[PDB]
């Protein structure tokens, strides 16, 4: 059988990009034919492997890497970025081998009233090393003394929302982002 | 210090969210006017309004000397600022109050004719069409005086308690006075050599002045020579000007007055208003045109979402709108522009004024929030200037199709064309700096509230050589009858911009390798150029404006000497044709005594 790649990128409902799932292919052929032959991604950016060389090659297991960011956020899933989504939210490794692909959704993640379901991280002691996950609502304290559970002056909470608008720039627009990894049983 | 790098971080994410709730709702209201939306413009605000003064408190406690990073410590000293409510509970509201009284009976100042009382007329269109067009001295003499009898006089009062409540805001926020509170703009306390003091643009503008008036001394004994045949018997060939001839409803500009005032009017006019018409333009037209203007020197086009959420025309089939032209960075990316766009060259230079904006607002962008505005209160409509001026080259309108090809640009029509720059460039010059020197010793406290009117006109004849037609007592306003004085809007910018909108001409068109005089450069194809002027479109309010106009013009102040190179043919034209008339004006004569 097929692998089924529907079920993340025609998935109804993506997460936020601090909280990104993560979910493994086994054995199964891969259907990258749809993938190419589609204009529907603004991206489409892959790193480590080409574009055209993965359709007759194995991998030991495929993963997929599924979150939404700003316009502007989606130059920062690259390997060697330092932005607030690359060193907070989401980082590459370096030796990363696979392909990011990325789409407006501005028609379906944007409300007239702002969608504040996306969240993301802007405060955290140290970055996040390449694959890391961090979902921790704990206050975040900058200088002195902790904070008892509570925010307040130099207590601010780590995470905050996107809240994307219709009329929104092009640059603020809510981007679906799906990373592919690929591990060196799932051939072309 | 790295307590305060967070700090900013969550403002600049949080300022953001509720700037585009006041930017967006402020949309709302100037383009579908309803006391609906009334409430939503303000309430949408007030939530924005009370998030920075918790902010400016929050990060004044913040030590400003213990930040090292240079873009960390401009950041704080922009929240550092008290702001306004350091005032009492009770006074705060009340001074709020005649802002709003003030900024009402300016607009909703109506006055009727004694001849005809049925007939009643506002600001606009009423009575400045008359004062831009009429040529009946009693006419132009009841508008200019019905204006700031009728509709002026309600402004004393409320002007009176708007000084001594606004001080007061001034004096608590370690200032000298409300004057001094809007001289902090150019203010500078950072790089060795870039400082600049809140007195020193005082004597800025004063020095910079001196090399003004010869110029000004002979476009007003040109201008008064040819108004003498206008109004015969009405004007002193040594006296000073009538207020009420000017052109316009102060005295501002002396654009109108180019019907009255031009050399050689037997050739034909510049005005291409009519071939737009015959072309079938629209709204669509002009700023379709105006986007290729910015993108043939390499700057980016109008987003998609500009020309979806922009209102380029009047609304019409249903709305209400504030048809004044203005140019809105709503954040978030959203670039949009509210203006009433009609088929006249004059709106088509105001969309490469209002555009020109934008693309200002577009390039410091990447700032951040703090930072996101111009160098200083004049650096932005200088940029709107310098668009328009590359845009009303006749090689710019032939280029163009609006003009024809063969369309013969003589040494005349070069001095037609300096000449009516001249009455809306160099004509404003006096006028600007002599409101703004009233205001700013009216706030010093120079001038007492029992003779705010006689040392008005006594400056007014002095400074722009202009006399009142009728005398006035401490019961008028005239100040207060410009928009600018009656709705707490500083004016010193408006002079300062046009000294900043020549340094720019000189400097891009030297680095567009123009060849010509100064006023036949066009910057179009430039693309050489236009990286020049995004290296400080970019800065933003990041260096002082000290250095961003250092990286473009190369110079640490203001500099008279490229306006005068502008205006060179004009003036050694103008000191011929004053061989025979008196240059100078007498601060004694008056059309009554
Ligand atoms: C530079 O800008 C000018 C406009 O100021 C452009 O000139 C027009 O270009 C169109 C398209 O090629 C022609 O049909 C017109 O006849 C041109 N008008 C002129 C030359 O007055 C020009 O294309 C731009 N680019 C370059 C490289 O010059
Ligand atoms: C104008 O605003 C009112 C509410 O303030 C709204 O009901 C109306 O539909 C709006 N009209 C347009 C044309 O947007
Ligand atoms: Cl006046
Ligand atoms: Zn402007």
């Amino acid at each position: 059988n097929l692998c089924p790649f529907g079920e993340v990128f025609n998935a109804t409902k993506f997460p936020s990009v601090y909280a990104w799932e993560r979910k493994k292919i086994s054995n199964c052929v891969a259907d990258y034919s749809v993938l190419y032959n589609s204009t529907f991604f603004s991206t489409f950016k892959c790193y480590g492997v080409s574009a055209t060389k993965l359709n007759d090659l194995c991998f030991s297991n495929v993963y997929a890497d599924s979150f939404v960011v700003k316009g502007d956020d989606v130059r920062q899933i690259a390997p060697g970025q330092t932005g607030v989504i690359a060193d907070y939210n989401y980082k590459l490794p370096d030796d990363f081998m696979g392909c990011v692909l990325a789409w407006n959704t501005r028609n379906i993640d944007a409300t007239s009233t702002g969608n504040y379901n996306y969240k993301y991280r802007l405060f955290r002691k140290a970055n996040l090393k390449p694959f890391e996950r961090d979902i921790s609502t704990e206050i975040y304290q900058a200088g002195s003394k902790p904070c008892n559970g509570q925010t307040g002056l130099n207590c601010y909470y780590p995470l905050y929302r996107y809240g994307f608008y219709p009329t929104d720039g092009v640059g603020y627009q809510p981007y679906r982002v799906v990373v592919l990894s690929f591990e060196l049983t799932v051939c072309g | 210090e790295e307590n305060a790098k967070t700090f900013l971080n969550n403002f600049n994410q949080e300022a953001e969210d509720l700037s585009y709730q006041s930017s967006l709702a402020s949309w709302n209201y100037n383009t579908n006017i309803t006391e609906e939306n009334v409430q939503n413009m303000n309430n949408a605000g007030d939530k924005w309004s009370a998030f920075l003064k918790e902010q400016s408190k929050t990060a004044q406690s913040f030590s400003l000397q213990e930040i090292q990073t240079p873009i960390i410590k401009r950041q704080l000293q922009a929240l550092q600022q008290n702001g306004s409510s350091v005032l009492s509970e009770d006074k705060s509201k009340r001074l709020n109050t005649i802002l709003n009284t003030m900024s009402t009976i300016y607009s909703t100042g109506k006055v009727c004719n004694p001849d005809n009382p049925q007939e009643c007329l506002l600001l606009e269109p009423g009575l400045n069409e008359i004062m831009a067009n009429s040529l009946d001295y009693n006419e132009r003499l009841w508008a200019w005086e019905s204006w700031r009898s009728e509709v002026g006089k309600q402004l004393r009062p409320l002007y009176e308690e708007y000084v001594v409540l606004k001080n007061e805001m001034a004096r608590a926020n370690h200032y000298e006075d409300y004057g001094d509170y809007w001289r902090g703009d150019y203010e500078v306390n950072g790089v060795d050599g870039y400082d600049y003091s809140r007195g020193q643009l005082i004597e800025d503008v004063e020095h910079t002045f001196e090399e003004i008036k010869p110029l000004y001394e002979h476009l007003h004994a040109y201008v008064r020579a040819k108004l003498m045949n206008a109004y015969p018997s009405y004007i002193s060939p040594i006296g000073c000007l009538p207020a009420h001839l000017l052109g316009d409803m102060w005295g501002r500009f002396w654009t109108n007055l180019y019907s009255l005032t031009v050399p050689f009017g037997q050739k034909p006019n510049i005005d291409v208003t009519d071939a737009m018409v015959d072309q079938a333009w629209d709204a669509q037209r002009i700023f379709k045109e105006a986007e290729k203007f910015f993108v043939s020197v390499g700057l980016p086009h109008m987003t998609q979402g500009f020309w979806a959420n922009s209102m380029l025309t009047e609304p019409a089939d249903g709305r209400k709108v504030v048809c004044h032209p203005t140019a809105w960075d709503l954040g978030h990316g959203d670039f949009r522009i509210k203006m009433c766009t009609k088929v006249t060259m004059d709106d088509f230079l105001t969309a490469h004024h209002e555009m020109g904006h934008i693309q200002y607002d577009m390039a410091y962008a990447a700032q951040p929030f703090l930072l996101r505005n111009g160098a200083n209160e004049g650096f932005h409509e200088a940029v709107g200037e310098i668009m328009s001026l590359s845009a009303a080259t006749p090689k710019h309108l032939k280029s163009i199709g609006l003009l024809s090809p063969d369309f013969q640009e003589d040494n005349e029509t070069e001095i037609n064309f300096l000449l009516k720059q001249a009455l809306t460039i160099v004509g404003t010059l006096p006028f600007t700096y002599m409101l703004e020197k009233w205001r700013w010793m009216v706030f010093k406290g120079e001038i007492p509230k029992d003779q705010w009117m006689k040392k008005w006109w006594e400056m007014k004849r002095e400074i722009v050589g202009v006399v009142e037609p009728v005398p006035h007592d401490e019961t008028y306003c005239d100040p207060a009858s410009l928009f600018h004085v009656s709705n707490d809007y500083s004016f010193i910018r408006y002079y300062t911009r046009t000294l900043y909108q020549f340094q720019f001409q000189e400097a891009l068109c030297q680095a567009a390798k123009h060849e010509g005089p100064l006023h036949k450069c066009d910057i179009s194809n430039s693309t050489e150029a236009g990286q020049k002027l995004f290296n400080m479109l970019r800065l933003g309010k990041s260096e002082p404006w000290t250095l961003a106009l250092e990286n473009v013009v190369g110079a640490k102040n203001m500099n008279v000497r490229p306006l005068l190179n502008y205006f060179e043919p004009l003036f050694t034209w103008l000191k011929d044709q004053n061989k025979n008339s008196f240059v100078g004006w007498s601060t004694d004569w008056s059309p009554y005594a």
